[PDB]
């Protein structure tokens, strides 16, 4: 949307390989 | 059922209420931004702007702001639902949601409250009285409610040998 015409919301898929832990 | 009617879930699901009825009617209430240009100090909303001294009007003009704005309402009507739905036929595990759903609502609404304060910077100096200081306790109300309430909803971390997440209640 910004594109179309907010900096820490790509911290979430950085925490993508917490879930690596899991094994 | 454990989780479901104990007062420490209760009083989490009550902020949320207060949180989420003040945060729908914080966004029509345009009482946070006033620039003095230096008797012309101005109020800055979402939808209409408008400058005050009879001959007054509102109206509008940066609609990301709005649109964020209303993914947060939806998120909230989201998780509403899903708390709602939560209660009956002993749903304990629909709260988890519901927590997560508020969470990223007040986080949009958060970044919302960001980008309008970078653009009442980018116009003197301006004054949070009535509504800027409401939208951040409304943010700080969803925040840590939906934190607490999918932190309560979690069992409990095992502290014993045996005992391990995806018990028998």
């Amino acid at each position: 949307i910004d594109t179309f015409l907010s900096a820490f919301f790509r911290l979430f898929r950085v925490m993508r390989l917490i879930k690596l832990l899991s094994r | 059922m454990s989780p479901t009617e104990a007062p420490k879930v209760r009083v989490t699901l009550f902020c949320i209420l207060v949180g989420i009825v003040l945060a729908m009617t914080a966004v029509v209430s345009d009482h946070w931004a006033v620039l003095s240009p230096h008797c012309e100090a101005a109020h800055f909303g979402l939808w209409r702007i408008c400058t005050k001294r009879g001959e007054k009007n509102c109206s509008y003009f940066s609609i990301s702001a709005a649109a964020i704005s209303v993914f947060s309402l939806g998120f909230l009507i989201m998780g509403t639902i899903c708390a709602l739905m939560a209660f009956r036929k002993k749903r304990d595990y629909l709260l988890r949601p519901a927590s997560m759903f508020y969470v990223f609502a007040g986080l949009c609404l958060f970044v919302s409250l960001e980008v309008m304060r970078q653009s009442v910077k980018r116009m003197i100096e301006y004054y949070y009285s009535w509504s800027f200081a409401c939208a951040c306790a409304a943010f700080v109300l969803l925040f840590l409610g939906g934190i607490s309430l999918l932190l309560f909803s979690l069992p409990r971390m095992p502290q014993n040998p045996w005992e391990s997440c995806m018990d028998a209640e």
